This record gives C-alpha cells, sequence and structure tokens, in this order.
C-alpha cells in the first residue's frame, strides 16, 4: 500500500489504517507480508518498544489502535521528535 | 514434512504467566488442559499438529486471557503468538515448538510429554 518513510507524512487516521492492514496481515496464511510492515512501523515510530506495541501492550492503555497511537504520539511528544503530520 | 500419527502425553499444570514468566526454566510445557484435547487423535504432519495446538490454546479462556487481541488473532488461525522483540532471532518472531527426545533417538513427534514451547533465542541456544 501507500507506505510512508515518516511518521510525519502520517496523519492519525493514515496510521490507524496501516494497524488495520497489519492486524488483516496478522491472520493471513503466513507472516511474508506482515514481517514486511511490521519493519516498517517499526522504523517510522523509532519506539525502543518496536513490536511490542502492537503484541505486548503496556497494561496503561487500552490494547487497540487508538492506545496505540497514544502511546506513540506521547513518546514522541516526550522525546522531542516530529508527530502525526496535521491535515 | 513429517509423517501422521496419533497425539499422546498428559501435558503438564501451569498457572496464568504460562509462556511470560516461567516457575521453572526457559521452557513452557504443554498445558495438561490442551493435551486433553489432542490426546487420540491424528494429524498428517506435526505442521497439522502445532497449526491444531495454538488454535485450542486460543480456545481456552484461562491462558488466551494472558494474550494481546492480536497475538490472539494469530493462533485463532493456527498460527504461533510473536514473541517480544527481545527474545527474536533473526527473521524467526513467533513461538515455536521444541523436541525433546529428537526425532532421531527415540522420535515421538506427537509426544506431547515430549514437546515443550520456547522462543528463537531458547530454541536456537538449546541446540
Ligand atoms: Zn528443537
Amino acid at each position: 500500500m501507500e507506505l510512508k518513510n515518516s511518521i510525519s507524512d502520517y496523519t492519525e487516521a493514515e496510521f490507524v489504517q496501516l494497524l488495520k492492514e497489519i492486524e488483516k496481515e496478522n491472520v493471513a496464511a503466513t507472516d511474508d507480508v506482515l514481517d514486511v510492515l511490521l519493519e516498517h512501523f517499526v522504523k517510522i515510530t523509532e519506539h525502543p518498544d518496536g513490536t511490542d506495541l502492537i503484541y505486548y501492550p503496556s497494561d496503561n492503555r487500552d490494547d487497540s489502535p487508538e492506545g496505540i497511537v497514544k502511546e506513540i504520539k506521547e513518546w514522541r511528544a516526550a522525546n522531542g521528535k516530529p508527530g502525526f503530520k496535521q491535515g | 514434512r513429517n509423517k501422521p500419527g496419533k497425539a499422546t502425553g498428559k501435558g503438564k499444570p501451569v498457572n496464568n504467566k504460562w509462556l511470560n514468566n516461567a516457575g521453572k526454566d526457559l521452557g513452557s510445557p504443554v498445558p495438561d488442559r490442551i493435551a486433553n484435547k489432542l490426546r487420540d487423535k491424528e494429524f498428517k504432519s506435526f505442521d497439522d499438529f502445532r497449526k491444531k495446538f495454538w488454535e485450542e490454546v486460543s480456545k481456552d479462556p484461562e491462558l488466551s486471557k494472558q494474550f494481546s487481541r492480536n497475538n490472539n488473532d494469530r493462533m485463532k488461525v493456527g498460527k504461533a503468538p510473536k514473541t517480544r522483540t527481545q527474545d527474536v532471532s533473526g527473521k524467526r518472531t513467533s513461538f515455536e515448538l521444541h523436541h525433546e527426545k529428537p526425532i532421531s533417538q527415540n522420535g515421538g513427534v506427537y509426544d506431547m510429554d515430549n514437546i515443550s514451547v520456547v522462543t528463537p533465542k531458547r530454541h536456537i541456544d538449546i541446540h
């Protein structure tokens, strides 16, 4: 799909779309496409937790795409890193 | 890959932290509750087994509750749950089914008492 190479090209609605794609590839027969999107999520978010944000959510937030987005925003803003595109 | 057979084993008792933290080593056994479901059943190949092993694991209301929603969807279709980034090795990022007694020496492919769940870092280690 339309994969952006930076978290700031992604609006929140768009990043949430990438999370549903992953969830979709999560139940596909193989992990071929899924493991590719997961390496991208890992690189564009830059969070040290990595895939753990999706498969091992922190008990301090919701286990949902919104809960995931929140943690990325919070960790990115708290570290002085550009956020999600505005528009 | 492998040859058919009937799953056998008593399985072992586990708490509500089955894979996460272990009360024993870095290897988790086949929950006895799970072994009771796959016992005396034939599988075309060991992969057919692992495939169904994970399926049941997601039908159990006590063990599934210990996995994220995403890791739960994986097991429901028969895929091994993803490990934590720190237990991953290479392209192996999923939980693996190891054999205590190699298919070589005494075989035992569906011997649920001969199978333990492990992480790549571990399996690769204990090899
Ligand atoms: Zn092995």
